[PDB]
Parts: structure tokens; sequence; C-alpha cells
């Protein structure tokens, strides 16, 4: 019998691997506080990393990464891509972006933002906080003024970032998505990238230049169902899953999703993961971690994809739960804790090794 | 970029300071308090002691 | 030259004191009966060794040693051992009963009727010093005595030698080899009575020796002899710099200076390279790269801990064998760029070397092989403030029902005491908050 | 701390007594005579806890014999070792006390205890350092339970300092010699709450329980239950006895397994379990030893550990085995079965190995719990005890001794508060 316990009650995926350990007839729930467990499925903050793998007689995994949040606040993301040298400056894939507070970066900001002066092709950017997350806190703008007047109003650290005025738009609609993509990294640093992703879809047509039309830009789940009157239109719960959206991309602009978008994604996953590797490795540590990441996508009119956000505590589209989590269950759990006694995975794996 | 500073060898060794970069920016009490403790800590027993002692007298 | 007593409190600090003298004197060639035929000055000098050995008349090098146990078992395997000759009767001193694993007892109770005694004794020994420079504390923290007296004892030395520096050997409680469930009480009782009386500790966590002593020495079940010698190389590789000729270390306050800028986080992390089995037939010896690699791997370190997760204050890299400048700045450009080495901002990213030509002395019949080259390194890391946050987290979980806590008040202690003591952790805790992590 | 002062008090405490000392001085190369004709140095580097060495190189226990009756104390004489105890240590009257607690304490004993403790005096005094004291009596009975807790209580005036240990056989109306039982029992436990610092609760319930249902005895006698307590006793008595990495004393034990000080009752268990003349030919694996030594089937105080939380655990391995395996074994326990082990008192199950076994076991396992489903025996006697004095029956016994029935309702009390006591660390 392996032992496990919960500290994050509302976690979607994990209340579900929870059932799914409990089910296996071979994995007993203990209370929050005892420390005698196998796995720690645990809480968002403060998770106590320094209290594991120091008790005798037990193997210890943990679902999180310790330092894995380099990757997963908008402001460390920043400044994780602009100083490594394997993601450098001129890295193609990531939207231009600085720092910016109420360490900054507001006159280097000025300095890129007068070549847009000088420019007659595209100043539209946006301003975030790293967890300002209920659909609000988000400005696009034509320029600077409106914007760091705008961070101040607000109490936390932002990221401004070029807002890419040219989308790729889904026919019929013309209308704007993001790309999720799950991750799971396991104990061993295998990097598996889910087959399944999932489009979060705009429901209503594109642009005007009085932006605020937060349903149009912003294709946040919360944001279309209570600001689109559109909900739910082409796709149910503005959710267009990967079978159809290939299927689109052959019959309206002759390629695979494979080619034309999944390429670029895994390049960016694997470059993401494998830059923070040192860092975050369990390798030869006491403890061990996993952890299951959602990597968000933009995808522009020439079919590149660019990054937006890294989410260290991502949920499931409902569909979808239970196939991840029994993938997280046989890839993450068992293959450290083994059960007892046709497998086609549903995972890829990231590795990729070319001699230079 | 290491600058090796301060190099002293002798017979049996040597020593030295490597530097990859600059720094990036920029009650006691007495003998008689300890007695008044130990002491004070000692009362506390003979008390606690002394009340027992009362107790099986009763 | 600057003399240098060792005092060894209760079972921990008595045993690896034996294990450190033992080595001591196959290092400097001292043979058991004291004999030490190189010295050519007979009866006195002032040599580098001659901080820890006093001389005698007829050529005896007598170690600068209290030892001090409550109760007289394992004192009396010194009294009765094969360094017997090497001590004087008057630096063994015995009580009758323990501490029973009760700071309380150890402190207050059985400390106060021996603490007169002991400083007279250590005062015996500092006045055969020219210019004594202060004392090195080996002791447990969960043992009562090695908790209890040793804070007592360390309060009494700042006023009867306050200009005199104070350094530590701690070992850190492990339940694998622990015979009390009160370490975590007793360990931070001592804590807070002994911070501000050390000026620099060196915490070593059984629980990493012992697993060290697993993995790489292939021992199913490590005893304490096991544990003690390895303990003493390390303790060696540290104090070498003050029984050997050299400018690095060479007085205890620069262990202050170079490893404490901030004196209330005066804890560095020891880790040593390589620990290497007897039995083993084939070994292939390992680089000067390869053991100063080793240097920042966690299944190395005294204590397990993860310095990629904090920030360092200082670095100091302590070779023996055969090692020269060269090939440690090349191990450590390799070794900068491979892996997470964060210094704090207020200090340089760097590192002190010190290099001593003589290879590791092994003791004979031990499980420890001979290599060509070795290396220590103390490293002033805010991560070793997880095993604060361990031991904390222990005490909160006992003091919350105050389990076990009539104990000590029935000694004389009062129950305040635990939580400031505790309180006093909160701040240590939140001190390296501070100093080793970002928003 | 080396000297244990020990004391044999009633019919049950002096039958109890004597076969321990059968028992460890053989363990101990000791023999009916007091001459060692033992092979192993460890039989003898701390005989002294136990043994006065005297002239000739005899080793005499230290141990003081005592009853209000001569009987019991005439076949301890008589008895296969009984020309080794120092006869200046044999303190008698004559009167006997009639299963009543109230002539035990209060009336005949009085009269007998200043010269018990004279005897005690006597043997102290010779100690380098006393660090206690163990008695062995039943709280069934009259002297063992009522003499024997009013010398608890005088010893603790004259070394209050002292650690006091009792061995206290519980009674059971499976095994019953007078219906008074449950008043003695519980007159007796108010005592040895306040008064000792650990108590090995030995239940005749499951003494007898283990001899029926287990060793398939179908009528049991005091001798059949005596063989079980005689190994029990052994056992928990290893550590202070034979050199190893622990080598434990009597405070040591105290102050690592009683967190409250009123909770200081311990449940005692032994793997394997053996009737006398035992067939026992294969010896256990270090994993059967582990499984049973937490059998409650093996618990000498009949009591069901899952009805409990384990405050704190101590275990006694003995024989040659892997220490890598017993320590496996023992990490498997608590892991598999983390629920009954208080979290509130973090790595609270301690193991000690000796290598040397008892007589005809290559391998045994004793158990030494201080859980608080102990509470179960409490109870127990309790409800026994209200049944009867609801009606004030057979009070007249005691009153007839000079006892008040208040002194009847605040041992009641007492042993209630105890129970609740237990209760409130076992929710939390
Ligand atoms: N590394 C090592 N640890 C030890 C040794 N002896 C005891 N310990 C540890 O020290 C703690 C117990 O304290 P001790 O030093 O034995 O106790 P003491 O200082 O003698 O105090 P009392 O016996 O309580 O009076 C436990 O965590 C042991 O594992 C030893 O020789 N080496
Ligand atoms: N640089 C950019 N250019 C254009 N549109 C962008 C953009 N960055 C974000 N968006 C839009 O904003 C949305 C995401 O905003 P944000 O990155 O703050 O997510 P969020 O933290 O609010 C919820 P989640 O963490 O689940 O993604 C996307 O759906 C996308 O349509
Ligand atoms: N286990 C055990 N119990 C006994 C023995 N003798 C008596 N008893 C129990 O002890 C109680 C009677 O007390 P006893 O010791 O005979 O009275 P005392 O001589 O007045 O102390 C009853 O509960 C008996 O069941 C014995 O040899 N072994
Ligand atoms: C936390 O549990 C304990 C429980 C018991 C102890 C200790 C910690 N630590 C000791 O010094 C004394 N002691 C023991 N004392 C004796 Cl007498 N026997 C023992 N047998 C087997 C095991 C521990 C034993
Ligand atoms: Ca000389
Ligand atoms: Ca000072
Ligand atoms: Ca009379
Ligand atoms: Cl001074
Ligand atoms: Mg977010
Ligand atoms: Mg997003
Ligand atoms: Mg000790
Ligand atoms: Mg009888």
């Amino acid at each position: 019998m392996y032992t496990f316990v919960v500290r994050d009650e509302n976690s979607s995926v994990y209340a579900e691997v929870s059932r799914l350990l409990l089910a296996t007839g071979q994995w007993k729930r203990l209370r929050k506080d005892n420390p005698r467990f196998n796995l720690m499925l645990g809480e968002r903050n403060r998770l106590p990393f320094g209290r594991l793998g120091h008790e005798p007689g037990l193997v210890q995994l943990v679902n999180y990464y310790r330092g894995a949040d380099k990757l997963c606040r908008k402001a460390s993301l920043v400044k994780l891509i602009k100083t490594s040298p394997e993601l450098s400056e001129s890295c193609t894939w990531f939207p231009e972006s600085y720092v910016i507070y109420p360490t900054d970066e507001r006159e280097v900001f000025l300095a890129a933002y007068n070549r847009r002066r000088e420019g007659r092709e595209g100043n539209v950017w946006i301003a975030k906080s790293s967890a300002g997350a209920k659909g609000e806190g988000i400005l696009i703008s034509s320029e600077a003024s409106e914007l760091l007047d705008f961070i101040d109003e607000q109490g936390q650290v932002h990221v401004i970032q070029k807002y890419l005025e040219k989308p790729l738009l889904l026919e019929p609609g013309h209308r704007k998505f993001d790309i999720r993509s799950w991750v799971l990294v396991d104990h061993l640093y295998n990097i598996y990238l889910y087959r399944e992703g999932v489009l979060r879809t705009s429901s209503e047509p594109y642009n005007s230049a009085n932006f605020q039309d937060k349903t149009c830009h912003l294709t946040n789940h919360c944001i279309q169902k209570e600001y689109s009157k559109n909900y739910g239109r082409y796709e149910e719960g503005n959710e267009m899953f990967f079978e159809e959206f290939n299927q689109y991309l052959m019959d309206a602009l002759n390629t695979t999703l494979e080619n034309s978008i999944l390429l670029q994604i895994k390049h960016i996953i694997r470059s993401c993961l494998m830059c923070i590797e040192p860092a975050i490795s369990t390798k030869h540590l006491h403890y061990q971690s996993f952890q299951l990441f959602g990597f968000d996508f933009m995808v522009d009119e020439e079919l590149k994809v660019w990054l937006i956000e890294v989410n260290g505590a991502p949920a499931c589209a409902q569909k979808l739960y239970a196939e991840l989590c029994q993938g997280i269950v046989d890839v993450a759990i068992s293959s450290v804790f083994p059960l007892a006694d046709q497998p086609t995975s549903i995972f890829i794996k990231l590795h990729h090794h070319h001699h230079h | 970029d290491m600058e090796v500073i301060e190099l002293n060898k002798c017979t049996s060794g040597q020593s030295f300071e490597v530097i990859l970069k600059p720094p990036s920016f920029d009650r006691d009490p007495s003998l008689e308090e300890i007695q008044k403790k130990l002491e004070a800590a000692e009362e506390r027993r003979k008390y606690q002691e002394a009340e027992l002692l009362k107790h099986l007298a009763e | 030259m600057r003399e240098c007593i060792s005092i060894h409190v209760g079972q921990a600090g008595v045993q690896i004191g034996n294990a450190c003298w033992e080595l001591y004197c196959l290092e400097h060639g001292i043979q058991p009966d004291g004999q030490m035929p190189s010295d050519k000055t007979i009866g006195g000098g002032d040599d580098s060794f001659n901080t820890f050995f006093s001389e005698t008349g007829a050529g005896k090098h007598v170690p600068r040693a209290v030892f001090v146990d409550l109760e007289p078992t394992v004192i009396d395997e010194v009294r009765t051992g094969t360094y017997r000759q090497l001590f004087h009767p008057e630096q063994l001193i015995t009580g009758k009963e323990d501490a029973a694993n009760n700071y309380a007892r150890g402190h207050y109770t059985i400390g106060k009727e021996i603490i007169d005694l002991v400083l007279d004794r250590i005062r015996k020994l500092a006045d055969q010093c020219t210019g004594l420079q202060g004392f090195l504390v080996f002791h447990s923290f969960g043992g009562g005595t090695g908790s209890g007296f040793t804070s007592l004892l360390m309060e009494r030395l700042s006023v009867d030698y306050g200009k005199k520096s104070k350094l530590e050997f701690s070992i850190y409680p492990a339940p694998q080899v622990s015979t009390a469930v009160v370490e975590p009480y007793n360990s931070i009782l001592t804590t807070h009575t002994t911070l501000e009386h050390s000026d620099c500790a060196f915490m070593v966590d059984n629980e990493a020796i012992y697993d060290i002593c697993r993995r790489n020495l292939d021992i199913e079940r490590p005893t304490y002899t096991n544990l003690n010698r390895l303990i003493s190389q390390i303790v060696s590789s540290i104090t070498a710099s003050l029984r050997f000729d050299g400018a690095l270390n060479v007085d205890l306050t620069e262990f202050q200076t170079n490893l404490v800028p901030y004196p209330r986080i005066h804890f560095p992390l020891a880790t040593y390279a390589p620990v290497i089995s007897a039995e083993k037939a084939y070994h292939e010896q390992l680089s000067v790269a390869e053991i100063t690699n080793a240097c920042f791997e966690p299944a190395n370190q005294m204590v397990k801990c993860d310095p990629r997760h904090g920030k360092y204050m200082a670095c100091c890299l302590l070779y023996r064998g055969d090692v020269v400048p060269k090939d440690v700045n090349a191990a450590i450009a390799t070794i900068k760029t491979k892996r997470s080495i964060q210094f704090v901002d207020w200090c340089p990213t760097g590192f002190k070397v010190g290099i001593n030509y003589q290879p590791p002395t092994v003791v004979p019949g031990g499980d420890l092989a001979k290599v060509q080259r070795a290396v220590c390194m103390l490293s002033n890391t805010t991560a070793i403030a997880e095993a604060w946050a361990r031991l904390d987290h222990k005490f909160d979980l006992m003091y919350a029902k105050r389990a076990f806590v009539h104990w000590y008040v029935g000694e004389g202690m009062e129950e305040g005491e635990f939580s400031e003591a505790r309180e006093d952790m909160a701040a240590l805790e939140k001190d390296y908050e501070e100093v080793g992590v970002d928003s | 701390m080396r000297e244990i002062v020990h004391i044999q008090a009633g019919q049950c405490g002096n039958q109890i007594g004597a076969k321990f000392w059968e028992v460890i001085s053989d363990e101990h190369g000791i023999d009916p005579t007091g001459s060692y004709h033992g092979d192993s140095d460890l039989q003898l580097e701390r005989i002294n806890v136990y043994y006065n060495e005297a002239t000739g190189n005899k080793y005499v226990p230290r141990a003081i014999l005592v009853d209000l009756e001569p009987g019991t104390m005439d076949s301890v004489r008589s008895g296969p070792f009984g020309q080794i105890f120092r006869p200046d240590n044999f303190v008698f009257g004559q009167s006997g006390a009639g299963n009543n607690w109230a002539k035990g304490h209060y009336t005949e004993g009085a009269e007998l205890v200043d010269s018990v403790l004279d005897v005690v005096r006597k043997e102290s005094e010779s100690c380098d350092c006393l660090q206690g004291f163990q008695l062995t009596h039943s709280l069934g009975g009259g002297t063992g339970s009522g003499m024997g807790t009013l010398l608890i209580s005088k010893i603790r005036e004259e070394y209050p300092d002292r650690i006091m240990n009792t061995f206290s056989v519980m009674p059971s109306p499976k095994v019953s010699d007078t219906v008074v039982e449950p008043y003695n029992a519980t007159l007796s436990v108010h005592q040895l709450v306040e008064n000792t610092d650990e108590t090995y609760c030995i239940d005749n319930e499951a003494l007898y329980d283990i001899c029926f249902r287990t060793l398939k005895l179908t009528t049991p006698t005091y001798g059949d239950l005596n063989h079980l307590v005689s190994a029990t006793m052994s056992g928990v008595t290893t550590c202070l006895r034979f050199p190893g990495q622990l080598n434990a004393d009597l405070r040591k034990l105290a102050v690592n397994m009683v967190p409250f000080p009123r909770l200081h009752f311990f449940m005692p268990g032994f793997a394997p379990l053996t009737s006398r003349g035992s067939q026992q030919y294969r010896a256990l694996t270090v994993p059967e030893l582990t499984q049973q030594m937490f059998d409650s089937k093996n618990m000498m105080a009949a009591c069901d550990p899952r009805h409990g939380r384990y405050l704190t655990v101590a275990a006694i391995f003995r024989g040659r085995m892997s220490m890598k395996e017993v320590d496996e074994q023992m990490l498997n326990v608590q892991n598999k079965n983390s629920s009954y082990f208080v979290e509130w008192i973090p790595n609270n199950v301690k193991t000690a190995v000796c290598d040397i076994p008892p007589r005809g076991l290559k391998m045994s396992a004793t158990f030494i719990g201080n859980s608080t489903a102990i509470q179960e025996l409490f109870k127990r006697i309790s409800e026994q005890f209200t049944a009867m004095f609801r009606r004030k029956a057979f009070l007249h016994w005691y009153t007839g001794e000079g006892m008040d029935e208040m002194e009847f309702t605040e041992a009641e009390s007492n042993m209630n508060d105890l129970v609740s006591e237990y209760q409130q660390y076992q929710d939390a």
C-alpha cells in the first residue's frame, strides 16, 4: 500500500488523480499533516519543499518542481528569457516584453517605443500583472501615456508586452484564439506533451480601434461566458479541439496542425524546460518532483506560434480530465510507485539530440 | 573573467582568492544575571518539592 | 602562534572528539603515548601544531582538550582506551547521573553543580597559553548534556573570556539513530541560548552522514564509529589551517571574517568529497574537477538541503593532496557555467581557496580509502535554513499539546522559555528569508 | 544511574517476583547459590543494576520480599532460587490482609511498613547511584494492592527524586479470588496515578485469554499466567540489564514514554507466545516477530490498540538477526498503520536490539506501548466497581477498618478522570 496526502482542495486535476489512486485499491489517503506519505499533492503557495525527503523508509514524490515559478510568473518569465543565453534577447518566439514597477526597464521600454514613434508600422501593446487573473487588469493601448499611469493605478508589479496586431483568425467568425498545451515533466525530467490541446476561442469578430471589447481581443474562458453574447455558437464552451482545428487547417489553408503549429510548440516547450532543468531537476536529490504545466500559445497570420504564458497549476478542459489524469498516474506516479499484477501513449515525448 | 588574488605559497601548501564578479550593489549577560536564573530555577524546584511533601503529610 | 582549546560535551561531543584527536595524532605523527619524533624542539615550541598540543619536559604532546560528560561511561572508555596516556586525568571530567535527555536537567539542575569545576579545568589550560585565541565546542543538539550543559558553559565562557572566539561542531538530530523523542525541544532550547555566544557553528545532520555511509561506504547499518570517523575527517579539513602552515583561516577570527558577515546567520554548510570505500578493489581516482563539482551535490553535504534555492554569502574550498590553483580555477570556471550559484547582491561572487599538499590521512583499518586529493567546501548558504524549518515544525507539533513539557518545568525551567526560544527561531528563519529570497 | 531496588509484595507480587528473579538469574548465568557459571561477558557488565556483589564474588538480588502472611514467602524460600535472596530482606507479618485494601493500606499494613522501609534504606545506602524502584504486586488483593501502594507513598516521601516503576497485575472475573477486586483495584489505581512514573499494566484477563484462545490451554493455572508475566518482565527490562547501543535507565524510559505525567500506564506485548515446555522448533523471521508483537492477541493488557492511538512505543528485539531487517520491519509497521501513531509526537517508536535471546527461544520481541486504548482497561474496572458501589455492596469490610464512603467516591472520580484524559488525546 502506497500513501498520499492532499493539500490543494481546489485542484480539479488532482481531485481526479486522488479518485483514480483510491480506486486502484493500492493507495490510501492520509490526513493533510501526516508526514508518512509517499506522494504529496501539494498546496500552491509556500509548499514546504524543505520538509520532503527526510522520512526514513519512504521514497517521497511531489507534484511540483521547486523553482518552476521562474517560468510561471509573467515578470520572472521575461527575466528568464532576456538573461539566459539559451533563449537570447533575439529569441524569435516570445513577444518583446518589459518589466515595470510602481530591476525596472521603463527607460529601455521607451527606447524601443521611440523606434516606433519614428515608425509607421505598429505601436499596440498590452499590460499585465503576473496574477491579477480574474479577467481584469488588462489594458490594450496605442501609447505608453495610458499604460504607465494605469500600472501605477494598480498596486502590484506588471509586464508590458507587444500586442500581436495581426493574429490568425478562424472563419466563419473573423475571430481570435489561443492554444493550451498540457505538458507533464516527470521525475527523470522526461518532457511529455499531451496529444490533445484545446483552442480557447473568441466568439466575437475582431477589432475596432476603441479596443475595449474583452471578448474579441481577450480569449479567457471567464470573459467569454460573461461578456460575450455569442458564447457557444460555433463550438460548445468556446473550445475547439485538435481533430476539428486540423481539419480546418487542411480545408482552409492546405497545411496540418503538426507542420504549421505543433513543431513550433514542441520547440518552445522543450527550449523552456531544458533552460531551467539545472535549477529545478530532482535527479540526485533526496525527494523527487513531477509537474503538469499549461503552455499558452498565440498563432499569427503567418502561422508563426508565439508563447504567451506558462501556468504552473493548470486546469484541464472537461472532456479531457479522464484521459490526462489517468496519464499523470501512469507516467508520473506509477513510474515511481509501481502497481502489482496493447498500449499507445497519450503523450508525445520531447527529447531531440542534434549534433554540432 | 576570473581574477586570482593574494596568492600565498609555502612548503606545505598554497592559498588564494578568486573573484568572478564584484559585489553587485554597494548584551552578553553577567556572572550575576546567570547566577540569578540558576538560583531562581532551583527555588521553583524546592517549591514544587515542598508542595509534594505537604501533600504527602496531609 | 595562538592556542585553541577544544571542549567535548556529552556522548556525541566526546566520541567525535576521540575520533578527531585520533586523526590529529596520525596527521602530525604523534604516537598514542604522546611522543612526536619529528618534533626536534623538545619541551616546547611555537609551531603550528602547538595550537592544539602542549608539550611536557619529557617530550609528551598533550591535547588542549577538555572532555565533559554528566555520566562516566563514555569518558571511561577514553580513560581506558588506546589514547589513555595522551590526556591528563584533570582533562577528563565526569558526573554520576546524566541529564536524561532533558535540556532543563543538563542546564539548571545538574549543570549548576558541575559548571564551576569545568571552568576551573578550562582555566588550568588557559593559564598554559601565551596567546589564547579561543574555543572549539563539540556537542549534540539532542542530548540533555549536549544541549543543556553546553548552553550554560557557553554563557560562562563569554563572561570569563569575552574577547575570545567560540566555534561549534554541533550534531543535528536524526530519528534514524536518535534514542530520544524530545530532541527537537532540546535542540531549540540550546540554539536559542547559545546563539549570541557562538561566532561560527558547523552543523552536521546525522541523517546526511548516515546516508553518506550507506551509499558511498557500502555499510548497511552505520554505527557511531562509522559516522564519527567520517565527521572527524571533515572536522580535520576545517581545522587543518590552524594546525598547519598557511595563509587562509589561520586564526579563529578569520572563520568569522571569511564565513560570517551577518553574525546570527553563522551556520556554514560543509560539503566533502570524495568518500570512497576501503573495500572497493578497483577505484578510479577522482580529479580536481570531479571532486570540486561534487561539492555542489546535496548528497555530499553535511545537511541535506538545496543550495540552488537560496543565496551564498561566502564560499571557502579547502583542498588536501595533489591540487594546484590552475586545476581549481579551471574547475570553478566549468562549474559556474553548469550550476546555479547565486550570491547575495552585497557580497562578491567568489571563492577563497586553501590547499594543503599532504593528502588526507585515513585511520588504519577504517572504512575510508586513501585518495590523492580531497576537498571540503564551507559555504554560508541560506539553504541551511531548511534544517531549521524541519526542526521548528517538529517542535511546533509537540509543543502545541505541551507534550513532555512537564519534564522541563519539573527541573525548574519555566514554560515561557519554550515560546521565547521558539520565537528566536522564528526570527532566525525570517532573517534567512530576508537575505536569501525575493518576492 | 545503575542500581534498581526491587520490592515484591503480597501473594501475586511474590509469585511473579520469584519467577522474574529465576528467569533473569538464568539469563545472567547465576545459579541458585549465587555463583556465576556463564560464558559471555555481557552477562555481567551491568549485573549491578539488579544484583549486589558479596564476599566470594556471590551475586545477591537487590530484592525485598514483603507480605502480611508468611505462607507465600515460605514457598519462595522453598522454591528453586529461594536461597539466592538476602535473608534479612524477608519482611513479613502474621495477620494477612483478607483481600482487603483497607487492611493493607491503613491497619494491618501500617504496623509492618516501617520495617520494610528499614530494609529499603539499608539497600539504598549501599547504592553508588540509585535509579529508583520496581514493585511487583496485584491490585486486586489487600497486601500487594493496599500495602504496596502505602509503601509507594512512603518511598516517594523519602526518595522524591527517584524513579518509581511498578508491574501491577489487574484483576479479572475470569481469574478471580473475591468479589471486592474492583474496589481494591480502583483504590490502587488512584495511588498509582499520583505516585508512579511508569506502570506496566499486566491484565489477568489478557493473560487468561492468551492461555485459552492462543496457547490452547483449557484450564489456565496461575503458573501458565506467570509464564507469560515472567517472559514479559525479562523482555521489558532487557535494556536496563544488558549492554547495547541503547544503555537505558528508568528515567530515560520515563522521559521518552510519558508525555503527560498521569498517562504513564503501559501496555506490554510479547512474541512469540509460548506455553511452558514448548515445542519452539521454528525460529520466527523478523517480519513475523514484528507483526505478532503489535498484534492485540499478543498484548498483556486486554485492550484493542485499534480503538486508540499510540502516544509512544518502545520495542526490544532479542536474538541474532539483521538490524537492517529490524529497522525495515519497524518502519513498515509505522508507515503502513500511520493513523494509529499520534502525529504530534514525531518519531514516537524507538527500537533496541540485544544479541542474547531469552531461554528456549532463538528470537523474541517485546512491545511496550503507551496507548490511549488502555482506557478500556480502566473503564472495565470502573463498571465492575459501580455495579457494586451504587448499592454500597461489600463496603462494610472497608468501613470496619475506618474508611469512609467518600474515599471510594474520590477514587472512582479520579479513575474516571484518567479515562477522560486518555480520551482527550485519542480525538486530537
Ligand atoms: N554523530 C554522532 N551522533 C551521536 C553520537 N552519540 C550520540 N549522538 C546523537 O546525539 C543525540 C543524543 O545526545 P547525546 O550526545 O547521546 O546525549 P548526551 O549529551 O550524552 O546527554 P544525556 O545522555 O541526555 O545526558 C542523538 O541524536 C544521537 O544520534 C556519536 O557518537 N556520533
Ligand atoms: N501579446 C499578446 N498579443 C495578443 N493577444 C494576447 C497577448 N497576450 C495575451 N493575449 C490574449 O489574452 C489572453 C491571455 O491573457 P493572460 O496571459 O493574462 O491569461 P490569464 O492569466 O488571465 C488566464 P490563463 O493563466 O488560464 O491563461 C489570451 O487568450 C489572448 O487572446
Ligand atoms: N497473574 C497472577 N495473578 C495472581 C496471582 N496470585 C494472585 N493473583 C491475582 O491477584 C489478586 C489477588 O491478590 P493477591 O496477590 O493474592 O493478594 P495479596 O496477597 O493480599 O496481595 C487476584 O486478582 C488474583 O487473580 C499470580 O500468581 N499470578
Ligand atoms: C520514544 O520512545 C522511546 C522509548 C523508550 C526509550 C527511549 C525512547 N529512549 C531511551 O533512552 C529509553 N528507552 C528505552 N528504555 C528501556 Cl528501559 N527499554 C527500551 N527498550 C526498547 C526501546 C527503548 C527503550
Ligand atoms: Ca616542539
Ligand atoms: Ca561573544
Ligand atoms: Ca495487630
Ligand atoms: Cl577576554
Ligand atoms: Mg496566470
Ligand atoms: Mg493565457
Ligand atoms: Mg549521555
Ligand atoms: Mg490470594
